[PDB]
RNA sequence: AGCGGCACGCGAGCUGGGUUCAGAACGUCGUGAGACAGUUCGGUCUCUAUCCGCCACGGGCGCAGGAGGCUUGAGGGGGGCUC
RNA sequence: ACCGGAGCGCUGUCUCGGCGAGGGACCCGGUGAAAUUGAACUGGCCGUGAAGAUGCGGCCUACCCGUGGCAGGACGAAAAGA
RNA sequence: UCGGGGCUUAAGCCCAGCGCCGAAGCUGCGGGUCUGGGGGAUGACCCCAGGCGGUAGGGGAGCGUUCCCGAUGCCGAUGAAGGCCGACCCGCGAGGGCGGCUGGAGGUAAGGGAAGUGCGAAUGCCGGCAUGAGUAACGAUAAAGAGGGUGAGAAUCCCUCUCGC
RNA sequence: GGUGAAAAGAACCCCGGGAGGGGAGUGAAAUAGAGCCUGAAACCGUGGGCUUACAAGCAGUCACGGCCCCGCAAGGGGUUGU
C-alpha cells in the first residue's frame, strides 16, 4: 500500500538515506525474497511408478502380509460386521491395513474403522501401502492389480 | 548542538562520582521552652508562640 | 515483624525525592518527622506523607508500638514517564520527560 | 608447584662507599635492595633488604664526570629544563647522587618505590643507630 | 513457512554475556564483550606459552642466588651438570635450596669436581 | 627600532578590508553561451565545554593518639631593560 | 541611505583604561531540554608508529571528588567536500 | 638522554677462547585430526609414519530455527513451550542432556522431506532506555508591597489599600 | 489485540485532599488486581560479600597471596593486592 514519494532529499539531512517505505529494510516494508505460489509437482517416469507399486507389493507380500481374500459376509455398510469378519480374518485391529477392494459396501464397514484405511482397486499407490502394516486385497482387485502390472 | 558538544557518553560509574557532594544535609533543630517542639535556631514557630 | 507503605504514581523526578529519602533512611520515626517538617524541598512533603501512613500501616495492622519503630529500609523507584513535546526555534520538536516516583517505605520494630 | 615463600624478617645491612665507583656500588645496593641474591626469590612479595650506606661524599667518579655529568629537573613551567653539574650535587646534598643512581637501577613498578625506601643514604658515616649493621664490601 | 528469529539470538547473546561477566561497564553488558573476549581469549593462549616462560626464568633466579651463595655462577654450576652428565637436577626441581639445602649443597660439590 | 620556530602560532578567541559563490561594470578573448595569478562596486563568521590542558576556589580522606598557636624551606615561581 | 579624496566641528575609535546603572551569568526553592556519544580506569616531554599520540617505547611528573572561569588539543560538533 | 641508570687497565673498540641465557624453531610425554601403509570369514578397530598459520577462493562435514509425513501414535497438570541460574555430564565446535526456580498448555523421538533458516556494524527500519544534567532555559527590564478571606495546601484564586504601565 | 474456568472486579476498617497504599475478603493462583498471561535486554534503585584515596590506562589475561562463601578432604566459586 505504501506510496513512492522519497522520504528525504538525502543531502544535508543528517538522517540516513532512503526512497520509498515499501523498501525491505524498513519494518513493515514489503518482503525480500518472499514465497511466491507455485507448483511442486513434476512428470515421475512411468516405469517407475509402475516398479515402485509391484516392489511395495511384492515387499509387503514377501513379509507375508499380502492377503488375497474374497469371502465377505459383511453384506452391508455396516462396521459391526467387518469386525466380526475381520476378527476370524486373523485381523484383531493390532496391525494397520489398506483394505483395498471394488466394492463401496465393503468400504463402508473399514470407512470409519480407525487402524482400517479404505482404498479402491487403482487407488494403489506405494504411500498408502508402505503406509500400513497389513495389506488385503480383494482377487478382483488383485485382478486390475495384475492388468497394470503382473 | 554548536560548539560545544560532549565528546563521549558519560560512564556510569564516572556520572555518579560527580554527583559526591550532591547529597543533601539534614536541617538544625533544638527544642524550645514552650513545646517539647524542635524549633529551628533564632526563631519562633507556630503552635508555641513566643515571648518579647 | 515490618510495615510497608507504597506511592506509585507520584509527580515528580526520582533523582529530586532521592535525596530526601536517603535523609532518613535508618532513623527513628519521630527523628525523621522533624527531618520532613523543617527540611526545604518539595520531595519533602510526599515522602512525609507516605512514611506518616507507613506508622499507621504497622500501627493499625501489624500490632506495632509508634513509640518504637524506625525506617528499617525506604527506597524510590523510577516509574514511567510522561512524555511531552515542546516547540523549538527553528521547528526543533524537542521531547520533555516528566518522571513519575515510587516512593517506597518500610519501618519496623527497634530492639529489645 | 614451585615453594611459595611467606613473611620474612628485614635483614638489614651496613655499606660502605669511599673509593667506591658509583655505577658498581649503586649495582650491588640495587641487587641486594631487592631479596634477588637469596635463592628464595619472589618478584611478587618483593622482600629486599634493608640497604643502609654511609661516607656518601667519597664516592669516586671516573675521569671527566664531577664536571660533565649533568643532572635534569623539570619543572612543569616554561624554561623550567634547570640542570645541574654532578659538582654542585656533591655541594648540596650530596646523597641524592646515590639516590638517583639506585633508584634509576630499581624497577619501574610501585613496589619498587616500596623498595627505595628500604635504602638509606647519608654521609658522616653514623647512621641512624637502630640495631642490624652487618657490614659489607 | 516463515521461521521467526525466534529464541535462536537471545540464547547465543546471553550465552557469551555469561562467559564475559565480570568484566566492567558495558564491556560485561552487551556485544561489547564479544570484542572483549576475543582479547582475552589471544591473551589466554599468548599468556600460555608465557606461563613456561615466566617460571623458566623463575627458578633460574633462585638457582642462581643459590649457588651463588656457595660461590659460583649459574653458567658455571650448569655447566658442571650438563658435564657430570646429571640430568637429575630439571631446573624446576633446582628448587631444592629451599627445601633441603643440604641435598644442593652435595649438588654443587658434585658440580665443583666434575669441572676439574 | 634583530632575524626565525611554533598547521608561515593563534577564527569552538576577535575581525573579514583581501582571496574564494550568487548581482554589476570596464578592459579583453570567444559567432556565441561564456571566460580571466587582469581591474572595479557589493556580498549572512554558528548563546550552552563532556574529556585533556591552563587559571582560580572548595569537599573527602591520609600524615600510627587527640588539639590549639607559631614556623623550617627540599622544590617551584616572579623579577632581570636602559638613557 | 551609490563608490573615492581632503578639511572643519565633536567625541572612549584610540593613547588607555576607570567608575557606576540595570537585564543575565553565581547561591537557594519549582519545572526541566539539546546537539553529541565504540567502550574508558582519558598526564607532560623525547622518540615512535600510514608521516601531527592520553592508549606503543624510554624518561619525568602526578593523593580522591568537585565548583567557578579560559579556550590550546582531543586532527572538537555540524553538513557521505561546495 | 646512549631505550634509561649508569660505564673509563670498561658496562667502549679490535683479536682469540671456554660456559650459559634466550622462540610458539627442535627434542621429550599426552591427546586431535586428515593422508598413505600394515593386521583383518572378521564389517570393525588396533599399530606405525607424515601433513595440519592463513584473506580473497574452491572443496568437505555438521549444529540450530519454521513447517509436513511419522500422528486416530508418544510425552504432558505428578506441569508443555518460553523464561531465570548452574562449578555438573556429552560433543573439537555450532550445540545437546541433567538439576533447581518460574510458568500455566501446549509439545512433536528415531529416520526422511521443504524453506520467508542464524545479525554487531548498512549516517540500516521500528520501539524502549541512557549521556550531556539537575546543567541551559522558563519567551520582552511596564513593578511590585502589605492586610484580610477561602482552602488538605496559597508569592501565583477572591477582596481592600499603596505602587508602577 | 490477551485478567480469569467464572467478575466472583476487592464490601468494611486504617493513612490520605485525592492518587496510591496497608489489612480483610474472592480465587487453585493477586510479583493473575485491571491496557492486568508469559515478563527476556538495555536503563534506574535498596541491602549484603570482597575492593580502592603514591596512582599511568583497549581495562583484559597469566602467577602468588589475603579476605568472604560452598565441601568429610583434596578441591571449586566470588573479589583484587602485587
Ligand atoms: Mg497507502
Ligand atoms: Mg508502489
Ligand atoms: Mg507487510
Ligand atoms: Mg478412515
Ligand atoms: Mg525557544
Ligand atoms: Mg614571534
Ligand atoms: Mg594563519
Ligand atoms: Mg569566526
Ligand atoms: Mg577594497
Ligand atoms: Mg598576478
Ligand atoms: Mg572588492
Ligand atoms: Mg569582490
Ligand atoms: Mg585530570
Ligand atoms: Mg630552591
Ligand atoms: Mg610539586
Ligand atoms: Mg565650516
Ligand atoms: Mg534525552
Ligand atoms: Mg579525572
Ligand atoms: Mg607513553
Ligand atoms: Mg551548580
Ligand atoms: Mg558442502
Ligand atoms: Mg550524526
Ligand atoms: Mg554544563
Ligand atoms: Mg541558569
Ligand atoms: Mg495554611
Ligand atoms: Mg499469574
Ligand atoms: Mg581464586
Amino acid at each position: 500500500a505504501y506510496s513512492g514519494r522519497k522520504i528525504w532529499p538525502q543531502k544535508h539531512t543528517g538522517r540516513a538515506r532512503h526512497g520509498d517505505i515499501g523498501a525491505p529494510i524498513f519494518v513493515g516494508g514489503g518482503v525480500v525474497f518472499g514465497p511466491k505460489p507455485r507448483d511442486y509437482s513434476y512428470t515421475l517416469p512411468k516405469k517407475v511408478r509402475k516398479k515402485g507399486l509391484a516392489m511395495a507389493v511384492a515387499d509387503r507380500a514377501r513379509e507375508g502380509k499380502l492377503l488375497l481374500v474374497e469371502a465377505f459376509a459383511g453384506v452391508n455398510g455396516k462396521t459391526k460386521e467387518f469386525l466380526a469378519w475381520a476378527k476370524e480374518a486373523g485381523l484383531d485391529g493390532s496391525e494397520s491395513v489398506l483394505l483395498v477392494t471394488g466394492n463401496e459396501l465393503v468400504r463402508r464397514a473399514a470407512r470409519n474403522l480407525p487402524w482400517v484405511v479404505t482404498l479402491a482397486p487403482e487407488g494403489l499407490n506405494v504411500y498408502d501401502i508402505v503406509r500400513t502394516e497389513r495389506l488385503v486385497m480383494d482377487l478382483d482387485a488383485w485382478e486390475v492389480f495384475q492388468n497394470r502390472i503382473g | 548542538a554548536k560548539h560545544p558538544v560532549p565528546k563521549k557518553k558519560t560512564s556510569k560509574a564516572r556520572r555518579d562520582a560527580r554527583r559526591s557532594h550532591h547529597a543533601l544535609t539534614p536541617p538544625i533543630l533544638v527544642p524550645c521552652p514552650e513545646c517539647k517542639a524542635m524549633k529551628p535556631p533564632h526563631t519562633v514557630c507556630p503552635e508555641c508562640g513566643y515571648y518579647a | 515483624m515490618e510495615a510497608k507503605a507504597i506511592a506509585r504514581y507520584v509527580r515528580i523526578s526520582p533523582r529530586k525525592v532521592r535525596l530526601v529519602v536517603d535523609l532518613i533512611r535508618g532513623k527513628s520515626l519521630e527523628e525523621a518527622r522533624n527531618i520532613l517538617r523543617y527540611t526545604n524541598k518539595r520531595g519533602a512533603y510526599f515522602v512525609a506523607k507516605v512514611l506518616e501512613s507507613a506508622a499507621a500501616n504497622a500501627v493499625n495492622n501489624h500490632d506495632m508500638l509508634e513509640d518504637r519503630l524506625y525506617v528499617k529500609a525506604a527506597y524510590v523507584d523510577e516509574g514511567p514517564a510522561l512524555k511531552r513535546v515542546l516547540p523549538r526555534a527553528r521547528g526543533r520538536a524537542d521531547i520533555i520527560k516528566k518522571r513519575t516516583s515510587h516512593i517506597t517505605v518500610i519501618l519496623g520494630e527497634k530492639h529489645g | 608447584k614451585t615453594y611459595v615463600p611467606k613473611q620474612v624478617e628485614p635483614r638489614w645491612v651496613l655499606i660502605d662507599a669511599e673509593g667506591k665507583t658509583l655505577g658498581r656500588l649503586a649495582t650491588k645496593i640495587a641487587t641486594l635492595l631487592r631479596g634477588k641474591h637469596r635463592p628464595d626469590w619472589t618478584p611478587n612479595v618483593a622482600m629486599g633488604d634493608f640497604v643502609v650506606v654511609v661516607n656518601a661524599d667519597k664516592i669516586r667518579v671516573t675521569g671527566k664526570k664531577l664536571e660533565q655529568k649533568i643532572y635534569t629537573r623539570y619543572s612543569g613551567y616554561p624554561g623550567g629544563l634547570k640542570k645541574i653539574p654532578l659538582e654542585k650535587m656533591l655541594a648540596t646534598h650530596p646523597e641524592r647522587v646515590l639516590e638517583h643512581a639506585v633508584k634509576g637501577m630499581l624497577p619501574k613498578g610501585p613496589l619498587g618505590r616500596r623498595l627505595f625506601k628500604r635504602l638509606k643514604v647519608y654521609a658522616g658515616p653514623d647512621h641512624p643507630h637502630q640495631a642490624q649493621r652487618p657490614e659489607k664490601l | 513457512p516463515r521461521a521467526k528469529t525466534g529464541v535462536v539470538r537471545r540464547r547465543k547473546h546471553k550465552k557469551i554475556l555469561k562467559l564475559a561477566k565480570g568484566y566492567w561497564g558495558l564491556r560485561s553488558k552487551s556485544r561489547k564483550a564479544r570484542e572483549t573476549l576475543f582479547a582475552a581469549g589471544n591473551y589466554a593462549y599468548a599468556h600460555r606459552k608465557r606461563r613456561k616462560r615466566d617460571f623458566r626464568r623463575l627458578w633460574i633466579v633462585r638457582i642462581n642466588a643459590a649457588c651463588r651463595q656457595h660461590g659460583l655462577n649459574y653458567s658455571t654450576f650448569i655447566h658442571g651438570l650438563k658435564k657430570a652428565g646429571i640430568e637429575v637436577d630439571r631446573k624446576n626441581l633446582a628448587d631444592l635450596a629451599v627445601r633441603e639445602p643440604q641435598v644442593f649443597a652435595e649438588l654443587v660439590e658434585r658440580a665443583k669436581a666434575a669441572q676439574g
